[PDB]
């Protein structure tokens, strides 16, 4: 949830929806079970692309491009 | 003995359907028949798993054949030496 420690503030200075004070309540656990993640963008799925870890074993080098245009080309 | 010597050396001497070559008759299927499955042969047997082709000392002045390998390139196991 992008929006942690703007819940935080409202619940401390009063006011937030119902969403707020479950994240808040739900959140205060102190157990490596839960994570907490807070930032513009790394709640976001942008951030979730590159968290994706390659193969160790799978090979990194892109051939396809070479294949379709030589396909694309010679055929 | 027969037929090859008089095509050869009698002048003005053809007839109709009685030879098959090169590639003469497709416009009948029968003839065409012989070239097409012995192309489908080779096809099918390029697609057999763990099969070596080779391509040595080819000027390359086909066109179906470049055409046919460029759309074969699935299989991982093609292996050329060209002269
Ligand atoms: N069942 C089949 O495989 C099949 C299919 C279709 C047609 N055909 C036959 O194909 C038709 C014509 O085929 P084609 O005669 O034009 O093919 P082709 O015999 O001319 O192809 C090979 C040629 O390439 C020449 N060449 C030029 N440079 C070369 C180089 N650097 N290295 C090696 N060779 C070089 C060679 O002189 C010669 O071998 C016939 O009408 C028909 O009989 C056969």
């Amino acid at each position: 949830y992008p929006e942690l420690k703007e819940a935080i503030t409202k619940v401390s200075k009063g006011g937030g929806s119902e969403a707020e004070k479950a994240i808040v309540t739900l959140k205060n656990m102190a157990f490596n079970q839960v994570t907490v993640v807070g930032g513009g963008s790394k709640a976001y799925f942008n951030s979730f692309v590159e968290h994706l870890p390659y193969p160790v074993l799978f090979p990194r080098d892109n051939i396809v491009d070479e294949l379709v245009e030589a396909i694309a080309n010679l055929s | 003995d027969e037929y090859i010597n008089d095509i050869i050396n009698k002048d003005d001497f053809y007839r109709g359907q009685h030879l098959i070559y090169p590639g003469a008759n497709k416009y009948s299927h029968t003839i065409g028949f012989v070239y097409g499955e012995m192309f489908r042969r080779f096809g099918e047997f390029i697609s057999k798993p763990q099969t070596a082709l080779f391509i040595n000392g080819f000027g390359f002045g086909d066109y179906h054949i470049n055409r046919i390998i460029l759309g074969a390139l699935l299989n991982p196991s093609f292996h050329v030496v060209i002269y």
